[PDB]
């Protein structure tokens, strides 16, 4: 309820400002609905803690395990490794590392099949392609080789840093891209 | 028709709840049109606010029975209950369970046909916090502008009882809030839609200084509680009353404030660049009817709001979407 | 005992208390000063607690998209119109629809394949996540995004998350593999 009228304050001062809630109850985030100004389509939103978390477990009972792959995803954190820890957690460390990012795929992914992108994305450039901002604008997961990269898409992939993810954008295709060492890809000439 | 002891209100034999309880289908199945939503907010261990007093006056009887605005209250059933006990003597009037921010029960009442809808809420200041405690009269003052009634919204005419003053800031848009304005300024109350009992409070001084100036008052905000009405209450028994003498009826003659419009009908002509000045004088002569006041557009060139005008200059223009407040006879 | 078991039930707790976690399991090493990402009952994804989603604030203030994405996944398809038609106040409306809408019956789901048999048990033996990540894209359709691992092997039931292994990433034929999969 508090949470909610600041939502009302802030909106009643001006209707464009972007508003992003935390909220502790989704019987609740009807209200908000209401207000005459949130607008989902501008930017504003509710994170829901109960509707993320007993989310998150629900997949988990889907497909064990989940709930932490996903929580891990969405927190930054680098990798670090140490002495004193053991193989199975310096394995897990490495993968709690990766979190998602989004990035402009480069000119070199035109007209691919997202199946051919996301191949190439793993084997050269050492990212995870996992699903395409489709231009009205919709969000697509793992789609089949029925859709081809268009111009500017934005892909989400995920990385070990967003200085990860910049080489889906930098890649010349076959022009310059040709050596292993995944550390060489930077902007080319043309 | 029946009318109480007194004859100044219209009247009916008690009954139970159960007469006058409905669900959202009975609501929706009734051809509830230019009716009186009362969007109650309670616990069912709330103090009694008293709805007596806001329907009475809208039983007065210098009304006709086919004029008579019918009432339907949104709220909690074990509230309305303890209540209903005062209510039960007043026709057309009935009950829908629930929240007043349900979108059914809103829907359920053809909302978006009313006269107008009355926000009030009757839960304790018990509550510490100053922002949270008028939440609900707020979120339902919100939820009420954003709904969408296609075959509307911010056209439809609601009137909010604020609990904290400072609260009005958040019942309206395009406004420009300040926590320095005192509540009279505020567009909220200039348009109408805003109350607050703050406002009152100035009443004491009134009273000392002509007392003639509040019985003013009281025989019109009340449509005619007399003192023997408030007698005839303090025995206890509640409303007595049933077909009256000629003789009581006679007062069913009052004068009400009403509304009139200049957008069409004899004083249409004053409306088309006539000044205030013509209207109260051809009004008076040809109608007996007094003009007290205007209340005008705020945007002319494009919102619905209007605001109130006490009694403008004699050379005050007038225009063809204007309002007019009279006190009138018949 | 539930003999005709025990701790080779899948359990999922809700900690209301991160630092409660400890209580949850054995053999694991308890320290407070340990934070709830790295314990064995959470890289082992039977605790969650809701500390875990505070990051989601900053995740949305700098990509909308990312959580439109988690939500389209962890609901299982919540969209803007559902949540519009539950803020009308009537519930769930809803009956056999037509084919048009049915259309949406197609989704990615996230899910786990064994590599202990089946097309991919290949992989399984001895491969490396990479041949498989690959093969899989191409044959079947399928992204491959991190292992479901034993922690023990020579011996408990428990098994932890390895999100998105490197190419060169050794397999063995007991592991699970989250998959993203239209069918
Ligand atoms: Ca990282
Ligand atoms: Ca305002
Ligand atoms: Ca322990």
């Amino acid at each position: 309820a508090a949470n909610i009228m600041r939502v009302i304050s802030i909106k009643n001062y001006h209707s464009d400002i972007k508003v992003i809630v935390q909220l502790l109850q989704y019987h609740n985030k009807a209200y908000l609905l209401n207000i005459p100004s949130w607008d989902w389509k501008r930017g504003d939103d509710a994170v829901c803690v109960a509707e993320l978390k007993l989310g998150f477990i629900a997949q988990s009972c889907l497909a064990p395990g989940f709930s932490t792959l996903m929580a891990n995803l969405f927190t930054m954190r680098s990798y670090k490794p140490t002495p004193e820890m053991s193989q199975w957690q310096t394995d897990y460390m490495r993968g709690t590392g990766m979190e998602m990012y989004t990035e402009y795929l480069s000119s070199a992914f035109n007209a691919l099949t997202f199946p051919e992108a996301a191949e190439l994305c793993f084997s050269k450039l050492k990212l995870l392609l996992l699903a395409i901002e489709v231009r009205e604008s919709t969000l697509a997961i793992n789609p089949g080789p029925k859709v081809k990269i268009e111009n500017a898409t934005q892909g989400f992939f995920i990385a070990e840093s967003a200085e990860e993810v910049k080489r889906a954008f930098y890649y010349c295709k076959n022009c310059h891209a040709n050596v292993s060492d995944v550390r060489q890809i930077k902007k080319c000439k043309c | 028709r029946k009318f109480d002891s007194t004859g100044m209100f219209h009247w009916c034999p008690d009954r139970p709840l159960n007469d006058c309880l409905q669900d959202r289908s009975q609501a929706s199945a009734s051809g509830l049109r230019n009716h009186v939503v009362v969007c109650l907010f309670a616990d069912a261990a709330s103090p009694l606010i008293g709805l007596r007093n806001l329907v009475m006056p809208l039983r007065a009887s210098n009304f006709h029975y086919h004029e008579l605005k019918p009432t339907i209250i949104v709220g909690n059933l074990d509230y309305l209950h303890r209540e209903w006990k005062t209510l039960q003597n007043f026709p057309k009037l009935s009950i829908l369970p629930g929240s007043p921010l349900n979108r059914a029960n809103l829907r359920a009442v053809n909302i978006n046909l009313c006269d107008m809808c009355v926000i009030v809420s009757a839960k304790d200041r018990n509550m510490e916090d100053p922002n949270l405690v008028d939440k609900e009269a707020i979120l339902c003052s919100l939820n009420i502008k954003a709904m969408t009634f296609d075959d509307a919204g911010a056209n439809v005419p609601l009137i909010t009882e604020l609990a904290n003053d400072s609260n009005v800031q958040f019942l309206d848009q395009d406004d420009d809030d300040d926590p320095d304005t005192e509540l009279y300024m505020t567009q909220p109350f200039a348009c109408g839609t805003a109350f607050a009992v703050s406002v009152l409070d100035s009443l004491m001084s009134t009273s000392y200084f002509n007392d003639n100036a509040l019985t003013l008052i009281r025989t019109l905000i009340t449509g005619g509680a007399t003192p023997e009405l408030e007698q005839i209450l303090a025995e206890g028994a509640g409303m007595r009353g049933g077909y009256c003498s000629p003789a009581v009826l006679a007062n069913r003659d009052r004068c009400r404030v009403a509304q009139i419009s200049l957008f069409d009908g004899p004083l249409a002509q004053f409306g088309q660049g006539g000044h205030y000045g013509e209207l109260f004088v051809y009004a008076l002569r040809h109608f007996g009817i007094l003009c007290i006041g205007l209340y005008r557009f705020r945007d002319t060139n494009p919102s619905s709001k209007r605001y109130v005008i006490t009694n403008p200059p004699e050379d005050f223009p007038l225009l063809p979407t204007d309002q007019v407040y009279v006190l009138t006879y018949k």
